[PDB]
């Protein structure tokens, strides 16, 4: 499912070393390593990030995001 | 205060735009020439606007003259658009804080954001072709509008006036590309991706241009300009950043690096990767 | 063979570890964890990259990309 | 706890490659390797971090931070 | 020896996972991952690039790169 | 100890995949991988970084400060 689209009001790096990233007033974590510069980058730049996973609500899990430029 | 932006020719529409310009904000110390210059819009209260009076549309005549704009004046968004033959302020959703009086205000569900307007024109502003002939049509389909929710030619119809209207304001750039449609030759303007890119860059430019000091090139996320004259051909009036679009994260609006002024946030986003290896072994 | 050359539209990881970008309106796809960040940056500075492949059709994995700043 | 909520006022180093940040006038630790990068980029640009930690003092270490837009 | 000094011109991300600069019109690749994002940053920051190595013709290997600013 | 103090006057990978910083007019080599793009972002940006060592060579330790 298409869980939120917007900014990353913030990050968090996690005691269990995922990463948290609140974008539309809900916050998602992910396990994937590759993905901790890449949202930081966004945030720093303000990108739109498009969070997609299987549950929506806040506090789910996730793999896939969409970095775009509008 | 009311500004007409008159589309019957090159010279009327500039000339219209550089008015209001003039009157709303005032040149950056260190790029202007002449009377051509990066301006930041003068402060105003929250819930200030401007109407701008649509004209011109069909060139010289008295005709089509029904379309105003309200715009905020703090942030150049259109707040919506007025039919002064029924006066009727159709409002986006995201400027309930804008008050006209005068006219019956007709609070939309719809809001501004250009994802919104995308989405219900069906229609993408990368690509999007404006003509003297499509501004005639925006018109009529704004006139012929009614209701709370905006419908999709509505939609296109905002898209391609704020493209030429707020947008070229803000971007010199869209301004000289754009008024090449209002010629005899009659072309068609195709909004590029990167006149996109420069309206969704807008607050990160202004956040840093007030910074500039004659440095070799200026580089904001995608955006660079190599002089000053690509400055002043691309922008004319940025935020008084001295507005929420002025800054992302953090508190530093430019780090000189090789004479060239970079946005900080933009090193940032490039200077966090780890050591290659270990970031590419650690899946 | 050039693919593809302009900027990045936008990038995407997927929960199938595979990296999408989209240039001049074709998306191709790269699972070299090295090219995330290079990727993520080029979008992000609006360098023009350039998706080479053996072979160049549309959702076509490649391992090659030039990137200039203009 | 949040310990510490502000910018980092300098950034080191240490010779056992654990990462410290001085935060709202306080040292802290991590072992985190991830978080050097980021760190570093939040110091760079005066990006608001918030340390997390057991123990507040300086000199305490850290496993999670929270990167803000203030 | 100094094989070339300026700045990249082009870099390239190569299928075996090589990285190439174009420096003063000459093109060298390296095998080691670690240099390609500082490669990357000295791109587009415009820093003046060493190339380092006991064979200067183009189209050779490097593993040492010097980088300077203005 | 302060082994140096100052901007970073230029950076270079090594062949053994070290890396090497000229600070103060001193090079100093470490080779913590981490430190790369430490010390590059560093010298990108204009920080003062003190280098830090029980031997003032090769270090593992060092202070950034934005200017």
């Amino acid at each position: 499912a298409d869980c939120a689209k917007g900014k990353i009001e913030f990050s968090k790096y996690n005691e269990d070393d995922t990463f948290t990233v609140k974008v539309d007033g809900k916050e998602y974590w992910t396990s994937r390593w590759n993905l901790q510069p890449l949202l930081q980058s966004a945030q720093l730049t303000g990108m739109t990030v498009t969070i997609k996973s299987s549950t929506c609500e806040s506090g789910s899990g996730f793999a896939e995001v969409q970095f775009n430029n509008d | 205060r009311e500004f007409t932006i008159d589309f019957s020719t090159q010279q009327s529409y500039v000339s219209s735009l550089n008015s209001i310009r003039t009157e709303i904000s005032t040149p950056l110390e260190h790029i202007s020439q002449g009377t051509t210059s990066v301006s930041v819009i003068n402060h105003t209260p929250p819930g200030s606007y401007f109407a701008v009076d649509i004209r011109g549309l069909d060139v010289y005549q008295a005709r089509f003259d029904h379309l105003r704009l309200i715009i905020e004046q703090n942030n150049l968004y259109v707040a919506g658009f007025v039919n002064t033959a029924t006066n009727t302020f159709y409002r986006f959703s995201d400027f309930t804080h804008i008050s006209v009086p005068g006219v019956t205000t007709v609070s939309m569900t719809t809001d501004s954001s250009y994802t919104t307007l995308q989405r219900v024109a069906a229609l993408e502003r990368s690509g999007m072709q404006i003509s003297r002939h499509s501004l005639v049509s925006s018109y009529l389909a704004l006139m012929e509008f009614s209701g709370n929710t905006m419908t999709r030619d509505a939609s296109r119809a905002v898209l391609r006036f704020v493209t030429v209207t707020a947008e070229a304001l803000r971007f010199r750039q869209i301004q000289r590309e754009f008024r090449q449609a209002l010629s005899e030759t009659a072309p068609v303007y195709t909004m590029t991706p990167g006149d996109v890119d420069l309206t969704l860059n807008w607050g990160r430019i202004s956040n840093v241009l007030p910074e500039y000091r004659g440095e070799d090139g200026v580089r904001v996320g995608r955006i660079s300009f190599n002089n000053i004259s690509a400055i002043l051909g691309t922008v004319a009036v940025i935020l008084n950043c001295h507005q929420p679009e002025c800054q992302i994260t953090g508190d530093r609006p430019v780090i000189k690096i090789n004479n060239t002024l970079w946005e900080s946030n933009t090193a940032a986003a490039f200077l966090n990767r780890k050591s290659q290896f270990l970031y590419t072994t650690g899946k």
